[PDB]
Order: structure tokens, then C-alpha cells, then sequence
């Protein structure tokens, strides 16, 4: 995550790592935990492009 | 984690577990505290989220 850049790096599960970020701009977490999929595929097709 | 059939996600810090046992704690430094009613919300039902764990929630003072 951002951990790594002042310190030394410590492990963090990825779908954990993005509520963070989520949070960080007004949402909340049960809005990520409850669309996993949806914005999985969403970046994939994206990215895809 | 689940209790009642309902789902309740931390206020603020992450979930963590020595091997036993189950506290809440910020995310910059270790101070574990016992689950409770207060430093927790609930929202939705028990078959959505992916990972989730069974345990019990503590009533702080209403029904004791």
C-alpha cells in the first residue's frame, strides 16, 4: 500500500487495501464490500481497452 | 463478522485475532479492545460479503 514508502513494508489483503481509499473520499465500506464483482469486471473492461 | 444473522463492520480500525479470541484496534498502533455495540455498525444480511466470520457482539450496559 502507501506503508512502504516511510518505513519498511508491511502485507495487507487487496480488497481490504481498496475500503481504505474508498473512505478516503466519502464512501463507505460496506458500498465496496457489497460490489466486489461488479468493480472487478468494470476495471478488467477498462484496463482491456 | 456475523452475529444474528446480521453483518457489523468496524467503526474505526480492523479486526484482528491472536488465535482465540477477536478485538478491534487502530491502524497505526496495538490496543486491542472487546467488540462491543459502540464501535460498530451494522448494515445488511449474513450471505454477501466474502470472508466473513461468526462471533458474538457484547450489549454494553442496556440489557445488563
Amino acid at each position: 500500500g502507501w506503508t512502504f514508502g516511510a518505513g519498511a513494508a508491511l502485507q495487507i489483503p487487496f480488497a481490504m487495501q481498496m475500503a481504505y481509499r474508498f473512505n478516503g473520499i466519502g464512501v463507505t465500506q460496506n458500498v465496496l464490500y457489497e460490489n466486489q464483482k461488479l468493480i472487478a469486471n468494470q476495471f478488467n473492461s477498462a484496463i482491456g481497452k | 463478522i456475523c452475529h444474528d444473522g446480521k453483518a457489523h463492520f468496524p467503526r474505526e480500525g480492523v479486526f484482528v485475532s491472536n488465535g482465540t479470541h477477536w478485538f478491534v484496534t487502530q491502524r497505526n498502533f496495538y490496543e486491542p479492545q472487546i467488540i462491543t455495540t459502540d464501535n460498530t455498525f451494522v448494515s445488511g444480511n449474513c450471505d454477501v460479503v466474502i470472508g466473513i466470520v461468526n462471533n458474538t457482539v457484547y450489549d454494553p450496559l442496556q440489557p445488563e
